[PDB]
Parts: structure tokens; C-alpha cells; sequence
């Protein structure tokens, strides 16, 4: 058992890691609250 | 709620203004005719609101004769304006500091305290004033001592930043300048709070050398006025990682009462067709700021020491990149600090790149004015000692003064204390023996 | 039930104590909008220590928000977990703070004491059994140092029978963001003597070693920083707040923590830091999170352990860990490092166990430690003051907002009173 | 809260932020560029004035 | 020469990129509206050291 | 990092700076502007990715006559530079090396030595100021010295190549070059790293001989010093199985502190038609490599011997082939080797193959740079000392150095210690007897 569960904890570290990629992939995409840009652009 | 009121006075003053507005206007936003374009609180920090999209400015511009008011209110911002802020004279002082501070001041002075005190009525908290002005004629030395006067009477527990252009130590445009100068000098060291010098030459010599134009003019020479204004007082209009306040200038360079006078520089001074060539990186800036041709005054650093130096970062900068670059700078020696002082160093953080005029400068990501208080002025301030020795030598262009009605007293009482100014110069100079 | 009431202070404490409140609302489960969204009942069993009850689960946290700039607050509430508290915490006015400890206690700031004392009060009432207060607050520049001083003072002479856990971010030596920060920490460590019970000191410097040597980060910023001082800032408060064997909580760690009343002054650690490349290559568990705790280079304060005497230490760990491990790798570094660790008291380290890691985490430890290094970071100051002092220098305004100069040569004895004895524990 | 804390998001920005400057200067050189004519159009004028 | 001060009208496309504001509408809509004043009388109940509303069964 | 900047002076020096860079580029990548064309951290070392991803030259291209650098910025790479880097003078330093170390020259000099401070400030480990220097015409004498003096002074263990021209045995482009030569080896004595000299004359031989080009133009012999330049910076800039960066060749040739004086020698100097017929093998071009007929310095290996020398290969290089070479060399008996130095030369190999800029050089997938110390470079330094005696002997040519500063001493000062080099060579080539 606490062989299955470390394997398990290291399993969730991974996916986590790559959840994290996509994510910071998507947020990366092209991401701009309109207060951001002064009137002189809107 | 934070917010300083500008005052303009003398032609130099109005058009460092003009420069100014120019810019302050298009950082926020605003239009020339003063409604905004089809849509924020930094409109508080320098404008009002009057509830129908119409800001108008904290700024009293005054001049004791016509055509350089007359300018703004037929150009392109007469709207922007109000138009009887403009505040304008019928007669020039004439080069004269005393016909600005004792023969033509009378006739205008309660105008321009009454609209001081309209401009302060609406005002929530008043951080300052932004005084702006030249060491030299009447209408920029003599109006503005005795606007001094007054607004320490009417105003004594409130700041009093100022922008002054001191006198050209090699050339000059007039031949009045150093008995005008330093009647203002003595005048403003026990009134004025902190005034930036300027020197036209320097400026000269950054532009020929830094902005590849061998062609600047006055609507660059205070062009360049109005982004080192709006780079110090910023921070107030923005956030940031390290904001500075009005207040915090002075309790961090102003160390004895009476030293109160610092240097300036600007940060990329780049050229548009230069800045594809640099990686223009916090310790490079930080390393333009302290090389010895880029001040605002015509005056070598290295014979004299340091002792408040202010950075002022705008723009996407790193407080650590910050750190790398004071602990680079902090290790050469050829920049010397004074030894009463260990850290001499402030960091100001603003997010806000620099806002670009359509003219000579380029838009760089980050921008730092350093703001020095040395001791190296004590260099110009004897050269203009020696020149008003000169003159004063025998009673030369004095006969003017002293028929419209200054005392032969003033002169002498603004030569003993300026060199009480040198000698206090000097006094936090030498290190410490004991 | 336990009870703590959080202060902050000035910019630089506003920040951190924000980022504490997004730490330990993450910890809790505790969404920016107030209500509950967790996992284990044992993050409500004992919710209510930092976060006020209020009508259907909507926690508040017991932070008052406190500065002369009516502008830091504001990004408070902008940030990302601004909409959570009371908007009568929120107590400012617009004046000139500008980094004077005389502007911080001798005139506006000491014109709005009375105004946060009002709500500080109205949170002391509103418990049930208060451990005490803990501040937030830099003390190089003012309004933290200014104010937080005064603060600390009221708040000692009101209730003087609670723990006060001040977290205070000592000015560094290699740079200074304000040109003062002698002046005003000379006059806060000569307040926070003879009223605080736990001083915090951080340095920045030792912030940035760890950020670039153990983190291996590129581009640390300030969010990162108070992050590093969140994670120490919420793990000494554990016991307090999760269950497990060995409790400990703030009182217990101050008496078995400061021998004599004075040398009260800590260096904060946390130290399961690893680096995002680095995390793969390690086999976490207790005897390398001593190692890691111990080494000089995962320290929160610019003071070098090797110069000095370890008066006593502690070790606030939390995660499902044997104790073997943890109490025979400290039998074996006080074995390994002894004359770094002081013979007249003995067995002089600490061990508390809590059972819940933080989050992303299996075990974790945080460091509190009463070295003798703190008498570089006295006597470096001390210096600074001293050449800063002895020309009549950038104290003007000190004298013209009401200060005289018998205050200064006060502070200045008594901190190198507090310099004396950190020798005397040096050399027996 | 994701925004504020994961490093190459900010290291991102720095890249949008540089190639934003770079096209932004482009534009500027075109504009210095046009007052460049505008100067010798202006020239030519006085030329003719002169004759 | 005091024209150019208004001239060229601003593009599209000069403005710097990003802006960073600083809004006081919290500190707005906070300051003119108090900053509470304790001016109260006292409602905190008769609060004990461990045993609030004890058993005293040892009696006789 | 791996960094090395390259301060091309005068004439010689700005047209080879021009080969050295054309080469430096199509072998790194940078396309003439920059801009790397891409689809690693080569350029690092000599470049600097500045922003938007470019690619600038670390160096300074400086002489007193505006006609070579003005070229420069009016062709092909007029964009890799930023403008400030070229400084130029206005007169010309008319073949004299007192215009240099004395008048039209304390003012460029400053300029210069500050742009060098920026183009070293943005770097990390700075491993060789690379000074491309003729040995005649007064700037490239007089102005490298006034530079290699201020560079040791700020800039000291820091390493200082100077791939100088010697000037030359017969041929010579000027009646005053001889003066020149005997004034600044006085300070490329006293002030320098490893001088590597190379004449004129030799290129020439070799241009006609092996490169096959009867009549090539001066392009052609600055392209092939191009190859050489490279191979010497050719491992701190790609890789190696047995690297070897400028200190290493600094402290593996030189052998008392006063014989920095080496001779350099490519490898496969073939032409196209005629590469096609030869194996171009490692022993080959070694055994090349040493012959008297291709030494880049008229001086001949047979009147000589061999301190210690250097061997750089380039490209496919087994590095058991090279031990196989260099036994199958000091094996013979022709080549002699100073007693002192028992191990005989140090071998060098990268991988990165010979680029090949459209021109001479042909395609050889191998190559070398021979560097030695040979005792032989004696019999140049002698023809010099008889012209400056022969000219000195009627002080003629002097009036002119003597009205632009260098007091009538500098000459003989000067001339004793050149006849003091010249005994340090008969004095390290003496045989140990003891
Ligand atoms: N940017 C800028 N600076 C100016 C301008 N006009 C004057 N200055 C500065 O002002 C200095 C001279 O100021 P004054 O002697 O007071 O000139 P004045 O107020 O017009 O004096 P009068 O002839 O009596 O009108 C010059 O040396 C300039 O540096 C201007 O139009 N633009
Ligand atoms: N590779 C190469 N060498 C050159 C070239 N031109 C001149 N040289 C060498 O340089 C020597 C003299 O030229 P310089 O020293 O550069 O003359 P300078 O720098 O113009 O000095 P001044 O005449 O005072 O302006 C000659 O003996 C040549 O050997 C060239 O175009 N290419
Ligand atoms: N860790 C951390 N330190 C900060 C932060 N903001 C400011 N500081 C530090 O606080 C010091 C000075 O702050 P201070 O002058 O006291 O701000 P004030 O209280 O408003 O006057 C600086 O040296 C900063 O390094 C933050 O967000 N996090």
C-alpha cells in the first residue's frame, strides 16, 4: 500500500505539471480590461 | 486627492508649461479642446472635472506682458485653457527683477493670489505647488520671488517644488542675467523648497550628442522639460512597486534647510533611429544617468561629492534589476559619495512607459530621471559670483534699478547671502574629523 | 478556542499581510468572495481565528488595513483577494507620511491611532480567548515603523497579557530603498524592545539570495518576495488552527524561545525550496528538511549562523512524518554543529509536528531561530546611525515636526544595550 | 490570482511588450521620415520666394 | 514656433502601450463617509478564563 | 560570458575589421543588417543580442580620417553598427606616430575609451581586447599607443591580442614607416599580451604561390588574415574536443614576460581548381604548416628556431591523428627546438569547419592556425633597427615628429631598448651549458 500511494502522489505531481503547461499555453494565447488602455486606444 | 497646482511665470515658465500640458494631456488621455476621446482617476492629479467632460487644469500661467499668452489662448489649446486663468499684463518688466518685484507686481499680484486661492478652494489635499520659471528677466525672477513671498505667508505648511532655468555659465542672452539671478537666489533659498536647476547648455550639448539633432530648438529644450516634470511627478498619478510622494523628495534630498538646489537627468535621450542598436537594460540606463555628459547643468561631478541621489523608474522595471545596478554603480570609484551618508539612494517604481510626443524622442520600455543633490554647484554658483563681481565692480547697469526704486542694499545683502551659500557648500563638503 | 488579530502596517505590510490572507484562505479553502469551498472539515473546525463569522458563510478576515497613503489599500482591494474584507478595517487619510518616523508618531499618524485603535479594540471584543496581535510592517521608512511602534505601544498598555508576533522587514545592507532607514529603525527597535514578545526580522537581501541561489528564479518580484514571508508568516501558526501531536502555539513558542527579555529578535525560515528544474531530483523527507532548514542559504534575514551562538531554535513542521526521523536528525545536528549552539542551555532546540502540509506539498518546516546573528544586523545599523548622526544630517524635519536630540542618543544607547548582550551570550 | 504569480507570464509580457516597442518605433521613423519631406518641401519654397 | 506645442495631431498609434491607473474609488466613497468611532456602550459578555457557564455538581 | 571586443585602429586595421566582421557574420549568422535570418550562443561572445532579438558587433572601428569609416557607414553593413560605435577624426595623423601618442589624438582618445567602457560594461568576462593595428602609417603606430597604455592601465590582467602588421622588409609604403616601428615597439613591449605581427610581404607570396591569384587586391590578403583572426577566436565561440581560449595561448607560447612577439601561418591555403587534386590531411597540412615557404613573416624557420608554437585545427580532426603529426615533425632534424622547451607544441581542435566567404580560400574540410615564438623573427627586427639607424643617422625625417611633440630623445630612448629586444632573442636561443 504505501507503495501504490507514493506511485499515486508522484501520478498526481505529473498530471499537475502538465495541467500546468496547458494552462500557462492557453493564458499565453493572446491574454486586456479596457481601464488597462488609456482613451487615446478606447 | 493627490494633486499639486502649476504655476507659470515669465515666458520661460509658460512655455515649459506649454511643453508640459502638452504632455501631461496626452499621458492621460485627454484631447487638445479638453473633452476626452469616445469613452481613471489621474485626470485628479493635475486636472479638474467639471461634470461635463470638459477638464481643465490647476495651472496659472502668468506673465506680465502679452503675445506669449496671447499664443496659447489663439493656438490650439485655448479650450483646454480657462481663459481667464491666462492671466496677462500690459508691460514688460523689462529684464528688471525689481520692475517684476517693486514697481510692476502690484497691478497683477492680487489677480494671481486670487486665482491661487480658487485654484486651492477646490482641493481635497494639496501635496504642492510646481513653480516654473528662469533665473533671468524680470518677468521670470522678480514676479515669481514676490509670488514667492506671498504664498509663504498664505501657504506656509505646503510644498513648494520648483523648475527654474538657471542662467548659461558660458554665453548667455542677456547682459542683466547675473544681478537678476542672484537677487532671485537670494530671494528664493529662504522661500523655495526644492528647485531643480536646468541649464540650457547642457541640454545643448545631450541633444547635439544623444539625440542626433543638429538642429534643436526651444520646442525641444523644454520638450525634453516636460518629460523629466512628468517622470517626477508621476508617481502620484500611477501605482507602483515603490511610489514616491511629493513630501518624500524632500525628507530624502534636501539634507540641511538650506541645500535645497539638485540636479537632474533624464534616462534614453535615445533617437529613434539609435535604439535598434541597445538593449536599454536597468544598469545601462542607471550607468547613462551617472556618466558626466548627460546633466541638466553644465557643471563635472567629479569635483564634487554626492549626497541624495533619487532614481525614478517608470515604465516595465525590476526592483531587483534596481539592486544590481546600485550595487554596480556603488563600487566604481570615480563616483564619490559623502562619507555622512552610507546609503544615498532612492528607488521609485512606476508602471507607466513614457508617454512620446510627435518630435525627436523615441519610446523606450523603461526611464529613469535621476535627481542628485551635489555639491559640484557650489562651480556655477562662483563663476556666477565672479560675473556679478565683474559687473558690480563699478556700478554698472544699476542706475535702471535704482530709479525705479530697488535699494543699492539688495545687492549686497544677495551677495553676503550667496556666499553664505558657498560657505555652506563648502561646510557639508569637507568630510568628517572629529 | 484560540484567537489572533492581524495588524498591518504601512505599504510594505499591507502587501505581506494580503499575501498571508490569500495563503491561508487557499489553506482553509476560503474563496476571494468569502465563502467555503474545501475539501476536509478540519479547515472549518477551527476557521475562526483568523476569520470572523458572518451571515451564511461569508468569513471575514480580522485584519485592519492600516496607512498614511490612501493608495496602497487601494490595490489592496484590487488585488486578487481584495473583495473579502471589512471596508471599516480600512482606515487611511490623505497627508504626507514621507518615510519620518516623527510624521509616523508625532502627528498625522498619531492623529489616526485613535481611529484604528477604535477598531482594533472593537476586534479584540469580538473573541473569545485573544492569543494576541501580530503586525505586519517594514521597519526601515515610516507609517510601519512610525505608526506600527505606536500602535504596538497602545496596543501593550491596553492589553498587556497577549503575544505580539510583529513581522518586521529590517532594512538590508547591500542597497536601501529609502535614504532614512537608519533613522527610522534606530527609534522602531529601540520601541520594539521593551514592548514586543516576537520580532520577525527580514531581510531583503537574504529574500533575493533565496529567490536567485535556492529558487534558481529569474526575474523575482515583490509578489514573490512577500510569498516567501507568507509561507513562514502562516506556517508558525499551525497548532494553533490544525490538529496533530505536539501543539504548540505562540505563547509556548515565546517561553520556550526567549531566555531573557530582551533577546526576543528571530530569523524566519521555510525550507522544503526547491527549484521547479530541481523538484524532480529530490527524495523529500525529514533529514534533508533539516538540511535544507539549517544551511545558511535558505535563512529569511541577511545574518550569517556561522558567526555566532544558537541561543535555541524551533522547528515547526507539518505533514504525516514519522518523529524519529525529526528528533534524531535534531540530536544529530546538535551533535554535528556544536559550537555554533549555546552549553548553558542544553538540549536547546524545538520540535512541533502538525499534521496538515500546505497545499502542492507533503511535508514542510518552518525555522524560527534566536541566533546570535542578529548582532551584525544591530551594529551595521548602529554605524550607519552613527555617521548619520554625528554631522547633524537629514533630521531637520525630525526637529521641526516636534523631535529633540536627547531621543536619538535614547534609541541609539538602548539599541547598543540591546547590541551588549548579544555579545555577553557570545563569550558566556 | 493566476495573472500575478507564474513568472513566465511576465517573462511573456516582456516579449509582447519589446515587439509592440519595436513596431511602435517603426511607425515613429515613418513619421520622422514624412517631416523630413515636409522640411524639404518647405525649403524648395523659399527657393522659388528667393528667385 | 509656439504652434508646434498643439501640432500633429495625435494617431492611433503613439500612445504608450499599456496603462497602469491608480483608482481611489474605495478611498472615495470611504473617506467622506467616517472611519467608525467606538462610541458605544459596552454589549461584550461576562468572559471567563476556561470555564464560561461551568457546572458546579460538587456540592452538596 | 565568453566575450572578446575588437577595437579595429586606423586605416589597415578598419579595412581588415571589415574582412574579420563579413567572415565573423556568414559564419555565426547575422545577415548584414542582423536580425539573425535563423529559421546557439554563438554570437554571444563577439555580438550582443540586443532587443527584438538582434545581433550588434562588438567593436570600435576608429582612425583620424573620415574617408575609411565613412565607408563603412554608407555600405552593405552600414545597419550592424550603431553609429556612436564608429568615432572618426577630422585631420588626418599624416604618417607620424607623435600625431598619435601626442597631438590629433588627446582628443578622439577619450571618446573612444569611453565607448569602449559601454561596449564592456555589457558583458561578462571579457577574455581579450582584440586590437587590429597596422605598424606604419601614425595612427595605426601613435594612436594604438596612446590606447594600449590607457586599456592596461583600467583594464589589466584582462588579455590584449594585437594582430599588428610588422612593417615591412623591402616593398614598404612609406619613407617614414621605418621611424614609425622603432617608436611603437616601445610601448608593444611594455604594455601588450601576444602581439601576433604578420607582414605583407608573405600574404603576398602566398596569394601568388599557393591561393593562385596572380594579382589579388588588398581585400584579398585582409580575407585570408580573416581566417586566421577566426581560428585564433574560433573555440570561445563554437565547440571543441580540445578547446583553448586567449589565456590558454597566453600562457602556453610566451616564455620570459618579453618575447610576446609570435608569427602565424594558416592551413589549406588551397585554391579551387587544385583542391580538388590534394587529401588536405591532417599530417598533410601540419606538415604544411611548418615549411619555410608559407610562414606569414618573409622571416625564414631555418635561421631560427622554435621557442614554442601553437597548433589551432579546425574542423574534421581525429585527436589521435594530431599526436601522429606532431611526432611525424619532431622527429626531423631540420626543425629545431630551443633545449629549454622539451615538450613541443600544443595541439588544438573545434569541430566548427573553415566558413567560406565567396571569394579565394576554396572549400577544405579541414584546417590549422600555426602559432611559435620562432628565434628567427630576430633577423626583421634587425632590418628595422639598421633604417631608424641609417635615417636617424642624418636626424633626417625628424623635423616633423619634433615640431608635433616627441622630444628629440623619444628616438634614441626608443632605439636602445629595440636593440634590447634584440638581445633577449640571442640570449633565450642561447644554448643551456650549465
Ligand atoms: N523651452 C523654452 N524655454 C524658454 C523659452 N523662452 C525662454 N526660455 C528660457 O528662459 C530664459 C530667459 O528667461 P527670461 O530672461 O526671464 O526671458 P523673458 O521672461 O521673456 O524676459 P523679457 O525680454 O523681459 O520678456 C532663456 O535662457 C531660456 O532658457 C521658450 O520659449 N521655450
Ligand atoms: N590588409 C590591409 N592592410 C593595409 C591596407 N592598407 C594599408 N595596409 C597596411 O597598413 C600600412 C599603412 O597603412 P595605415 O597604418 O593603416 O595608415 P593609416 O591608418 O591611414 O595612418 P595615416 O596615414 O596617418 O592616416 C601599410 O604598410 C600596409 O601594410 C589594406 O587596405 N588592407
Ligand atoms: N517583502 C516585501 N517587501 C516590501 C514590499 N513593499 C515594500 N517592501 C519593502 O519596504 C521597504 C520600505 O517600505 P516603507 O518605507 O516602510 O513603506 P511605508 O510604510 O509606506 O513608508 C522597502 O525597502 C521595500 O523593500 C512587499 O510588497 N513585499
Amino acid at each position: 500500500a504505501e507503495k501504490e500511494e507514493e506511485r499515486r502522489e508522484f501520478e498526481a505531481g505529473i498530471a499537475a505539471e502538465k495541467n500546468f503547461q496547458d494552462k500557462i499555453e492557453k493564458i499565453l494565447s493572446t491574454h486586456v480590461l479596457p481601464r488597462n488602455i488609456h482613451p487615446m486606444r478606447r | 486627492q493627490r494633486e499639486c497646482i502649476s504655476v507659470h511665470v515669465g515666458q520661460a515658465g509658460v512655455q515649459i508649461g506649454n511643453a508640459c500640458w502638452e504632455l501631461y494631456c496626452l499621458e492621460h488621455g485627454i484631447q487638445p479642446d479638453g473633452q476626452m476621446p469616445s469613452d481613471d482617476d489621474s485626470f485628479n492629479t493635475f486636472f479638474s472635472e467639471t461634470g461635463a467632460g470638459k477638464h481643465v487644469p490647476r495651472a496659472v500661467f502668468v506673465d506680465l506682458e502679452p503675445t506669449v499668452i496671447d499664443e496659447v489662448r489663439t493656438g490650439t489649446y485655448r479650450q483646454l485653457f480657462h481663459p481667464e486663468q491666462l492671466i496677462t499684463g500690459k508691460e514688460d518688466a523689462a529684464n528688471n527683477y525689481a520692475r517684476g518685484h517693486y514697481t510692476i507686481g502690484k497691478e497683477l499680484i492680487d489677480l494671481v493670489l486670487d486665482r491661487i486661492r480658487k485654484l486651492a478652494d477646490q482641493c481635497t489635499g494639496l501635496q504642492g505647488f510646481l513653480i516654473f520659471h528662469s533665473f533671468g528677466g524680470g518677468t521670470g525672477s522678480g514676479f515669481t520671488s514676490l509670488l514667492m513671498e506671498r504664498l509663504s505667508v498664505d501657504y506656509g505648511k505646503k510644498s513648494k517644488l520648483e523648475f527654474s532655468i538657471y542662467p548659461a555659465p558660458q554665453v548667455s542672452t542677456a547682459v542683466v542675467e547675473p544681478y537678476n539671478s542672484i537677487l532671485t537666489t537670494h530671494t528664493t533659498l529662504e522661500h523655495s523648497d526644492c528647485a531643480f536647476m536646468v541649464d540650457n547648455e547642457a541640454i545643448y550639448d545631450i541633444c547635439r550628442r544623444n539625440l542626433d539633432i543638429e538642429r534643436p530648438t526651444y520646442t525641444n529644450l523644454n520638450r525634453l522639460i516636460s518629460q523629466i516634470v512628468s517622470s517626477i511627478t508621476a508617481s502620484l498619478r500611477f501605482d507602483g512597486a515603490l511610489n514616491v510622494d511629493l513630501t518624500e523628495f524632500q525628507t530624502n534630498l534636501v539634507p540641511y534647510p538650506r541645500i535645497h538646489f539638485p540636479l537632474a537627468t533624464y534616462a534614453p535621450v535615445i533617437s529613434a533611429e539609435k535604439a535598434y542598436h541597445e538593449q536599454l537594460s536597468v544598469a545601462e540606463i542607471t550607468n547613462a544617468c551617472f556618466e558626466p555628459a548627460n546633466q541638466m547643468v553644465k557643471c563635472d561631478p567629479r569635483h564634487g561629492k554626492y549626497m541624495a541621489c533619487c532614481l525614478l523608474y517608470r515604465g516595465d522595471v525590476v526592483p531587483k534589476d534596481v539592486n544590481a545596478a546600485i550595487a554596480a554603480i556603488k563600487t566604481k570609484r570615480s563616483i564619490q559619495f559623502v562619507d555622512w551618508c552610507p546609503t544615498g539612494f532612492k528607488v521609485g517604481i512606476n508602471y507607466q512607459p513614457p508617454t512620446v510626443v510627435p518630435g525627436d524622442l523615441a519610446k523606450v520600455q523603461r526611464a529613469v530621471c535621476m535627481l542628485s543633490n551635489t555639491t559640484a554647484i557650489a562651480e556655477a554658483w562662483a563663476r556666477l559670483d565672479h560675473k556679478f563681481d565683474l559687473m558690480y565692480a563699478k556700478r554698472a547697469f544699476v542706475h535702471w534699478y535704482v530709479g525705479e526704486g530697488m535699494e543699492e542694499g539688495e545687492f549686497s545683502e544677495a551677495r553676503e547671502d550667496m556666499a553664505a551659500l558657498e560657505k555652506d557648500y563648502e561646510e557639508v563638503g569637507m568630510d568628517s574629523v572629529e | 478556542m484560540r484567537e489572533i488579530v492581524h495588524l498591518q502596517a504601512g505599504q510594505c505590510g499591507n502587501q505581506i499581510g494580503a499575501k498571508f490572507w490569500e495563503v491561508i484562505s487557499d489553506e482553509h479553502g476560503i474563496d476571494p468572495t468569502g465563502t467555503y469551498h474545501g475539501d476536509s472539515d478540519l479547515q472549518l473546525e477551527r476557521i475562526n481565528v483568523y476569520y470572523n463569522e458572518a451571515t451564511g458563510g461569508k468569513y471575514v478576515p480580522r485584519a485592519v488595513l492600516v496607512d498614511l497613503e490612501p493608495g496602497t489599500m487601494d490595490s489592496v482591494r484590487s488585488g486578487p483577494f481584495g473583495q473579502i474584507f471589512r471596508p471599516d478595517n480600512f482606515v487611511f487619510g490623505q497627508s504626507g507620511a514621507g518615510n519620518n518616523w516623527a510624521k509616523g508618531h508625532y502627528t498625522e499618524g498619531a492623529e489616526l491611532v485613535d481611529s484604528v485603535l477604535d477598531v482594533v479594540r472593537k476586534e479584540a471584543e469580538s473573541c473569545d480567548c485573544l492569543q494576541g496581535f501580530q503586525l505586519t510592517h517594514s521597519l526601515g521608512g515610516g507609517t510601519g515603523s512610525g505608526m506600527g511602534t505606536l500602535l504596538i505601544s497602545k496596543i501593550r498598555e491596553e492589553y498587556p497579557d497577549r503575544i505580539m508576533n510583529t513581522f518586521s522587514v529590517v532594512p538590508s545592507p547591500k542597497v536601501s530603498d529609502t535614504v532614512v532607514e537608519p533613522y527610522n529603525a534606530t527609534l522602531s527597535v529601540h520601541q520594539l524592545v521593551e514592548n514586543t514578545d516576537e520580532t520577525y526580522c527580514i531581510d531583503n537581501e537574504a529574500l533575493y539570495d533565496i529567490c536567485f541561489r535556492t529558487l534558481k528564479l529569474t526575474t523575482p518580484t515583490y509578489g514573490d518576495l512577500n510569498h516567501l514571508v507568507s509561507a513562514t508568516m502562516s506556517g508558525v501558526t499551525t497548532c494553533l488552527r490544525f490538529p496533530g501531536q505536539l501543539n504548540a502555539d505562540l505563547r509556548k513558542l515565546a517561553v520556550n524561545m526567549v531566555p531573557f527579555p530582551r533577546l526576543h529578535f528571530f530569523m524566519p525560515g521555510f525550507a522544503p525550496l526547491t527549484s521547479r528544474g530541481s523538484q524532480q531530483y529530490r527524495a523529500l523527507t525529514v533529514p534533508e528538511l533539516t538540511q535544507q532548514m539549517f544551511d545558511a542559504k535558505n535563512m529569511m534575514a541577511a545574518c550569517d549562523p556561522r558567526h555566532g551562538r544558537y541561543l535555541t531554535v524551533a522547528a515547526v513542521f507539518r505533514g504525516r512524518m514519522s518523529m524519529k526521523e525529526v528528533d534524531e536528525q535534531m540530536l544529530n545536528v546538535q551533535n554535528k554543529n556544536s559550537s555554533y549552539f549555546v552549553e548553558w542551555i542544553p538540549n536547546n532546540v524545538k520540535t512541533a509536528v502538525c499534521d496538515i502540509p500546505p497545499r502542492g506539498l507533503k511535508m514542510s518546516a518552518t525555522f524560527i531561530g534566536n541566533s546570535t546573528a542578529i548582532q551584525e544586523l544591530f551594529k551595521r545599523i548602529s554605524e550607519q546611525f552613527t555617521a548619520m548622526f554625528r554631522r547633524k544630517a537629514f533630521l531637520h524635519w525630525y526637529t521641526g515636526e516636534g523631535m529633540d536630540e536627547m531621543e536619538f542618543t535614547e534609541a541609539e544607547s538602548n539599541m547598543n544595550d540591546l547590541g551588549n548582550p548579544v555579545v555577553t551570550r557570545g563569550a558566556c | 490570482q493566476f495573472r500575478e504569480c507564474c513568472e513566465e507570464l511576465r517573462v511573456e509580457l516582456f516579449c509582447i511588450h519589446q515587439k509592440a516597442v519595436c513596431e511602435e518605433r517603426k511607425a515613429q521613423i515613418a513619421f520622422n521620415e514624412e517631416l523630413k519631406r515636409q522640411k524639404l518641401v518647405e525649403e524648395q519654397m523659399f527657393l522659388k520666394l528667393w528667385e | 514656433n509656439s504652434s508646434n506645442y498643439g501640432e500633429f495631431l495625435p494617431m492611433p498609434q503613439f500612445f504608450p502601450c499599456y496603462y497602469t491607473p491608480k483608482e481611489q474609488v474605495f478611498s472615495g466613497h470611504i473617506r467622506a463617509t467616517g472611519f467608525y468611532q467606538n462610541n458605544t456602550l459596552n454589549t461584550t459578555p461576562d468572559r471567563t478564563r476556561t470555564l464560561d457557564f461551568p457546572n458546579f455538581q460538587h456540592t452538596l
